[PDB]
């Protein structure tokens, strides 16, 4: 049960909406990408530990 | 009588010492990436420093310095040699090198 | 024209979570907007303002609800003892768990147990 | 200066570049597992500890 709903009337700052929805999306891009960094690490620990 | 057993000990605490080593060994690669995470930081910071950089830069600098230091403390915190927290907590390890107490 | 209404689940979840009855009776629901040195303002969620600390409460556009954000970490132990959002820190947008009068992070104290360590 | 009717197809692009990120988020999936549907933590088994 969601769906756009219509806008009520045009958008008083198109631009602050897109710098919000940007930060949103640029945020969460550079969290997840250290977890690519602690999972590297990670993996170049857990082979000399095997050795 | 007295020869076989300072051989058997000599031996068997040669077989210890070799242990000892490898424990080295693992506590080394588990600091050395936590020195490599922290030489980022260091450049991090480097950059955060100027006048220049914007405060929703500082924000994603800091978000990845936490995870950074999240995970020397992961990689530090569970990390083990039969069953023997290295880095976690302070104490001695003492090897029997010798047939002597 | 008129003040939204904060529900009882703003007034009793801010009360148990944080600061104290009286200030959470006070408080009532504002939008934050943090203005950075530059001169650009950045707007961010709802918050529940008790006294003069923020809480980190949002509000849905139909009916009049104010969900309140707890971290639920066991505490001193005791079992599921939760708190309320904290709006401080350096940048302070940022929402601060007090803790037996230290401040952890949310995420740093989400589901932890300081009973253990 | 830009006028209605432009601006009418400005918001036809809109409305299918957010339609798009919509699908392209909402249908993705490594091994079965909707990445960016809904939120939740993925746990994983890096080491032979619990």
């Amino acid at each position: 049960p969601e769906l756009a709903e219509a806008a009520a009337k045009t958008t008083e700052n198109p631009l602050q909406k897109i710098d919000a929805a940007l930060a949103q999306v640029d945020a969460l891009r550079s969290d997840l990408g250290a977890v690519q960094n602690r999972f590297n690490s990670a993996i170049t620990n857990l082979g000399n530990t095997v050795n | 009588n007295r020869f076989t057993a300072n051989i058997k000990g000599l031996t068997q605490a040669s077989r210890n010492a070799n242990d000892g080593i490898s424990i080295a060994q693992t506590t080394e690669g588990a600091l050395n990436e936590i020195n490599n995470n922290l030489q980022r930081v260091r450049e991090l910071a480097v950059q955060s420093a100027n006048s220049t950089n914007s405060q929703s830069d500082l924000d994603s600098i800091q978000a990845e310095i936490t995870q950074r230091l999240n995970e020397i403390d992961r990689v530090s915190g569970q990390t083990q040699f039969n069953g023997v927290k290295v880095l976690a907590q302070d104490n001695t390890l003492t090897i029997q090198v010798g047939a002597n107490d | 024209d008129t003040p939204a209404v904060v529900s009882a689940d703003a007034k009793n979840a801010l009360i148990a979570g944080g600061v104290d009855a009286t200030d959470a009776n006070g408080a009532e629901l504002v939008k934050m907007s943090y203005t950075d040195k530059n001169g650009k303002t950045i707007e961010g969620g709802y918050a529940l303002k008790a006294g003069d600390k923020y809480y980190a409460a949002d509000y849905d556009e139909a009916t009049g609800a104010i969900k309140a954000k707890t971290t639920s970490y066991t505490a001193a132990d005791g079992t599921t003892k939760t708190a309320a959002n904290q709006l401080g820190g350096v940048d302070g947008k940022t929402e601060v768990v007090t803790i037996d009068g230290k401040t952890y992070n949310a995420s740093k104290a989400a589901g932890h147990d300081f009973k253990a360590q």
